[PDB]
């Protein structure tokens, strides 16, 4: 099985949601 | 040489290449002052002296757009999308046809640029009305884009005469992606092409008296997203069937390979309403379609992401690499052709992920035109497409001229790749921490020293990248100039084949790709995408044009 | 055999990313969909077309005066005709009551300008004969700063102005 592949894909899907959360966040604190 | 003489496409694919890298690198050379001025010093009393046509920061701001981002990315394309397919059929393009794309390209690249270099077109690349240019700046720009339908003509001529000979087979992969690729970017083009010719044109020669704003930056942001996958693509060709064989191993899967330039096809034009969240006088819900289509364009990426890993890993395991991480110290680290993709990719996460809060409508907002945007888009074309093609110099221009490189020039290759990576990444942190600062792009801020003073840290981070950078642009061209003027030829280099990459092959895999081939139904669904997502917005906006007159202040 | 074992396991494994790949966009268009529906929404331009004529606008309408542009139009709203030009900002400076919504209403005689307030979500772009319309609330009083974030010429970096927001 892929595990290299799959390690790649989470260090993606996280800093997609860092990126995305904090933003989300730092827009309610400016509304 | 007799080489030319069979391969004639090795010729002018070559003359694409270096007019495309000596672009790369006039645009190239104000970077690292716009760096220094993003860590608030002013270098421009320095560069005036050394080339005194620049008479401000705006000036080469335009040049630096206009000569990387439009020149340097679309000729790389044509070069790439015509050259490969073409030796992977093993078929000879219509020369004429090939050398008039050059030259049309060679003529309006000129016109555009007299212009400015002389102080008459300040408007950067995205040349907003009513800040109204010379008539040559947009003459030029329009003869230069439509080289591309000569481009277009090119390939579908070298697919149709194939499936002329090869009735019932299945397109080859390369050219499969060539074929979508371009069809894409004729949809694309229409909004600019439509801009010029029935706005900018008449306009800048006296014909109208003004321009709707607002309808302009429609019909461009029609042609402005689209245009970002048009300089990605070729890259991708190239991550996808060339780069498993540098690595040591295979291409893991054609259909999925093709299923991400099918998407890309279907949904890269019906977007741009996500360059226009700020703007007034479109509809909500319009905006949230086109924000929710613009999530859609990241699948597949998302998807490339997976596919290219899992094919780097394979490679890895082959060269004889164990464990979670074994398989990437495995990898051919020592060939700058593996590596300047690879880097590229690696910065690619961050870029991606930042193009995602992009989209996300009301988040806009927080980011809109600040430095935020130029951190994310140079993550991207600056750093993976750039790389990509860096790297390129490597395999391709051997198999183009003959002329074999050097273990020096490997080395020094090596280095320039790194440093330039490094660089675009150190730039990345200052850019995307001062746009959270509220810092605007576009801005000469050096010349407003105590503005933002909250910022002095990221602006450390900018003074770093400007003096990494002007060094990789240094060992570039010094770089560039050893291979091109070197004396030594070998011409069985250039007889020698592409390294194309093998695929591995699953009993599923036909059903799929016979789907996938039936590319007018496929063209046909793109298009009508586009006059749903466009159409409504473009009649109400047609319906009340308020044109506006012209400015200029510069 | 070993290749083939290998597509199948790839394969196997890409399909589990890419349902959850569309289960993560499809959460981040929930809570998208879920801003629209609050008060934060108000810094949406609006989507109606309101034109006017830009070599006007300082002559005559509701641009032309600018120490009458802060207009009682609710119990606890204020509109604001705003002019963003070359190179500055008028009224300048904005000043308005907190706690109170307050209606931007920008448009430019000339190019085409930036209105981003420092602090706040308000980033909208401003265009020759058209009216961008912003909603907001000054939660706490005191300077906010006005940045022009579109270039407009040569004067762009130093285009910039202030609201005040009184207790
Ligand atoms: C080539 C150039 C570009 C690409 C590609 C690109 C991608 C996106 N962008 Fe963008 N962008 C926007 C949204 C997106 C979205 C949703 C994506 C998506 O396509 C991105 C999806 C990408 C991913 C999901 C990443 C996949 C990751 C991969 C593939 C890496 C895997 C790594 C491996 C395999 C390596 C492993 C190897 C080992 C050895 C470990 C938005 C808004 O929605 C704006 C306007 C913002 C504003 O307010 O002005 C925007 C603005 C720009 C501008 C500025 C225009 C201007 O001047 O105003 C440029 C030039 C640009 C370029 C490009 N951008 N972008
Ligand atoms: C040494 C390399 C580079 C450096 C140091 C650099 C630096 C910069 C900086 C600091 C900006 C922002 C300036 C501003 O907003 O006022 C900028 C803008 C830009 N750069 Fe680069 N850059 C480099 C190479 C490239 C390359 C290779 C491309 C494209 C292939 C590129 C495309 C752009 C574009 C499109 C803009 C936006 C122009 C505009 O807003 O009108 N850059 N660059
Ligand atoms: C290396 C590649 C480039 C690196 C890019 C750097 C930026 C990374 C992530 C930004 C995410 C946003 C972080 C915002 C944090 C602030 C926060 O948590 O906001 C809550 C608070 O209430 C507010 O007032
Ligand atoms: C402006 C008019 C210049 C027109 C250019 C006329 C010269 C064209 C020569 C040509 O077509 O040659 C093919 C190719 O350049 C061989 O290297
Ligand atoms: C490379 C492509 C070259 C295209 C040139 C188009 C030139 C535009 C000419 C169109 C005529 C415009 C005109 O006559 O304007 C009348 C208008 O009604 C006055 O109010
Ligand atoms: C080669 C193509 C030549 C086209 C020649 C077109 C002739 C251009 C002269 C008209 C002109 O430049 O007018 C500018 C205008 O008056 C100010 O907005
Ligand atoms: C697949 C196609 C996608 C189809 C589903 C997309 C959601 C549709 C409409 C939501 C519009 C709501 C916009 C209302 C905002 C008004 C507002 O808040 O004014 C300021
Ligand atoms: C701070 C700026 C960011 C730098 C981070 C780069 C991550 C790169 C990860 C990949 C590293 C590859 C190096 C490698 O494994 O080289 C093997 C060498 O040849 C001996 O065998
Ligand atoms: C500590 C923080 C200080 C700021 C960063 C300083 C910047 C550059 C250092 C020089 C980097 C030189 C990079 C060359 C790496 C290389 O060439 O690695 C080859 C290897 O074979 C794999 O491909
Ligand atoms: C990494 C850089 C992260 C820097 C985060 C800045 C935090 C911020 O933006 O402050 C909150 C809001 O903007 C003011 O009310
Ligand atoms: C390695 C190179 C730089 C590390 C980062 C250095 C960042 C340290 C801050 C330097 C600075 O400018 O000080 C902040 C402020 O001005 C206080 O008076
Ligand atoms: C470390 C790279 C060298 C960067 C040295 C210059 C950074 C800078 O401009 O700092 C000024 C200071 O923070 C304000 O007085
Ligand atoms: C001039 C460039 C011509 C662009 C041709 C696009 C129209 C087209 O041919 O679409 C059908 C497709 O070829 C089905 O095989
Ligand atoms: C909380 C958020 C942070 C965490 C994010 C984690 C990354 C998410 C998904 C990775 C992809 C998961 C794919 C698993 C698929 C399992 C599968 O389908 O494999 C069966 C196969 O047949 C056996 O032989
Ligand atoms: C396998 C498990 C299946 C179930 C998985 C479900 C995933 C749900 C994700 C997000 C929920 C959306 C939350 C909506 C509420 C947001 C409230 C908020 O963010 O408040 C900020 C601010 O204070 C207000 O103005
Ligand atoms: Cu007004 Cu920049
Ligand atoms: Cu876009």
């Amino acid at each position: 099985k892929p595990k290299g592949a799959l390690a790649v894909i989470l260090v993606l899907t996280l800093t997609i949601l860092v990126f995305w959360l904090g933003v989300y966040a730092v827009f309610f604190a400016r509304g | 040489s007799r080489v030319y003489e069979a391969y004639p496409e090795k010729k002018a694919t070559l003359y694409f290449l270096v007019l495309g890298f000596l672009a790369l690198i006039v645009g190239s050379l104000f970077g690292p002052f716009q760096a220094l001025n993003y860590g608030n010093v002013d270098a421009y009393p320095l560069l005036k002296r050394l080339l005194p046509f620049v008479q401000s920061y705006y000036q080469g701001l335009t040049l630096h757009g206009v000569l990387n981002a439009i020149v340097f990315t679309q000729l790389f394309a044509q070069a790439i999308m015509v050259y490969l397919p073409a030796r992977e059929l093993n078929m000879r393009p219509n020369m004429g046809l090939m050398w008039l794309s050059w030259w049309m390209a060679f003529i309006g690249l000129v016109v555009a640029a007299l212009p400015l270099l002389a102080n008459e077109a300040t408007v950067l690349y995205t040349f907003y009305p009513p800040l109204k240019g010379h008539w040559a700046f947009y003459l030029g720009a329009s003869v230069f884009v439509l080289s591309t339908w000569v481009s277009i003509y090119i390939v579908l001529d070298l697919w149709r005469r194939w499936k002329a000979a090869n009735p019932g087979k299945v397109t080859p992969l390369v050219t499969y992606m060539a074929v979508v690729f371009w069809l894409m970017w004729f949809l694309a083009s229409l909004g600019l092409v439509l801009e010029a010719v029935l706005f900018l044109l008449p306009w800048s020669f006296g014909l109208v008296e003004g321009v709707d704003p607002l309808v302009a930056r429609t019909l461009f942001w029609w042609t402005g997203h689209p245009i970002v996958y048009f300089w990605l693509l070729p890259a991708y060709a190239i991550i996808y069937t060339i780069l498993p064989k540098q690595a040591g191993g295979k291409l893991v899967s054609d259909p999925m390979a093709r299923l991400a330039f099918l998407l890309f096809l279907l949904l890269s034009t019906p977007v741009g309403f996500h360059h226009q969240f700020a703007d007034p006088g479109i509809d909500p819900t319009w905006k949230m379609i086109h924000s929710v289509l613009t999530l859609f364009v990241a699948v597949p990426s998302l998807m490339t992401a997976f596919t290219v890993a899992a094919s780097l890993e394979f490679a890895g395991r082959l060269r004889g690499g164990r464990g979670l991480f074994g398989w990437i110290r495995a990898l051919p680290w020592d060939n700058p052709a593996f590596v300047a993709p690879v880097l590229g990719l690696l910065g690619f996460i961050p870029g991606g992920a930042g193009g995602i809060v992009n989209a996300s409508f009301t988040l806009d907002y927080v980011v809109h035109n600040t430095a935020w945007v130029p951190g994310h888009f140079h993550l991207q074309v600056a750093s993976l497409v750039t790389l990509t093609a860096m790297g390129s110099l490597y395999w391709l221009l051997p198999n183009l001229t003959g002329k074999p490189i050097s273990d020096a020039q490997r080395r020094l290759g090596l280095a320039v790749v790194w440093l330039w990576f490094l660089g675009m990444m150190i730039m990345a942190v200052g850019l995307h921490w001062a746009g959270l600062l509220n810092v605007p792009r576009r801005a000469y801020i050096a010349q407003v020293p105590d503005a933002y003073p909250h910022a002095a840290v990221p602006m450390v981070f900018n003074v770093l990248a400007g003096i990494v950078l002007l060094v990789a642009l240094l060992l570039f061209i010094y770089g560039l100039f050893s291979v091109l003027l070197s004396r030594e030829r070998k011409p069985e280099l250039a007889e020698a084949p592409l390294p194309f990459a093998e695929v591995i092959s699953g009993p599923e895999d036909r059903r799929l790709v016979l789907a996938m081939d039936r590319i007018g139904f496929w063209f046909a669904v793109a298009a009508i995408l586009v006059v749903l997502a466009y159409g409504p917005t473009l009649v109400q906006l047609f319906g009340h044009l308020n044109p506006v007159p012209g400015w200029r202040l510069w | 055999v070993d290749e083939h074992k290998a597509h199948k396991a790839i394969l196997a494994y890409e399909k589990g990313w890419l349902a959850f790949s569309l289960a993560m966009l499809f959460v981040f268009i929930a809570l998208i969909a879920y801003t629209l529906a609050t008060h934060t929404a108000g810094v949406i331009p609006a989507g109606k077309l309101e034109r006017v004529d830009p070599t006007t606008v300082r002559q005559e309408g509701p641009w032309a005066d600018p120490a009458q542009a802060v207009v009682q139009t609710g119990p606890n709203q204020y509109t604001v005709y705003v002019l963003a030009f070359a190179f500055g900002y008028q009224p300048n400076p904005i000043e308005v009551p907190q706690g109170a919504e307050i209606v931007f209403k920008i448009t430019s005689p000339d190019v085409i300008h930036g209105f981003h307030v420092e602090g706040t979500n308000i980033n909208v772009e401003v265009l020759p004969g058209e009216v961008s319309t912003v909603r907001y609330t000054f939660k706490r009083p005191g300077e906010y700063r006005i940045i022009c974030n579109q270039y407009c010429g040569l004067g762009h970096q130093n285009m910039f102005g202030t609201i005040v927001v009184k207790e």
